[PDB]
Parts: structure tokens; C-alpha cells; sequence
């Protein structure tokens, strides 16, 4: 997106600013999903540990 | 990135704007006059 964003936007043209501001915050939003999917991986596992701890 | 290639193809109407086209025939229609203004009369006929 970020390649034909640069390859169709005209030069002349202005207010890209936007687009690019909404897309930062989209991808932003999107690694941070990414980040809280792995970090819930994480707690999976640090709990699937303690438990197994405990319960055995 | 399609509409992209797309546009990229529409600015080769580089050639679209460019290669079709005004003066040619305006600088040798002025010689070709001048020429014969010097050839050519009303009241002489």
C-alpha cells in the first residue's frame, strides 16, 4: 500500500497527510493487536506453567 | 497497485497528450504565401 501509495499519488497534489495519519494509526492499532495476541501466548504459557505447578 | 499500473499507463498518455500533437504547416503556409504574394492582380484583369 505504502509502495503504490507513493506510485499513483500525483506530486502536484496534496493531502496524502491524512491518508498517511490514518493508516499510521491503523497499523499502529494493528501491532498493538498483534503485540496483545502475543502477549496473551506469553501469559498462556507463564500460567499453563504455574498451573501444571500448582495443580501437580 | 493495479488502479496504480493503470495510472502509470495514463501518464504515458504522455504520448496521449505529446506524441499526437499546430505550428508546422503555420511557418510554411506563411512561406507559402509570401512566395506567392510575390507571384500574384484584380486590376490588371
Amino acid at each position: 500500500t505504502i509502495n503504490q501509495l507513493v506510485d499513483s499519488t500525483s506530486p502536484s497534489t496534496i493531502g496524502i497527510e491524512e491518508q498517511v495519519a490514518d493508516i499510521t494509526s491503523t497499523y499502529k492499532l494493528l501491532s498493538t493487536y498483534e503485540s496483545e495476541s502475543n502477549s496473551f501466548d506469553e501469559h498462556i504459557k507463564d500460567l499453563k506453567k504455574n498451573f501444571k505447578q500448582s495443580s501437580d | 497497485r493495479d488502479e496504480v499500473i493503470k495510472k502509470k499507463n495514463q501518464n504515458e498518455y504522455y504520448r496521449g497528450r505529446t506524441k499526437k500533437l499546430t505550428i508546422i504547416s503555420t511557418k510554411e503556409d506563411f512561406l507559402r504565401s509570401q512566395e506567392i504574394l510575390a507571384q500574384t492582380e484584380k486590376s490588371v484583369f
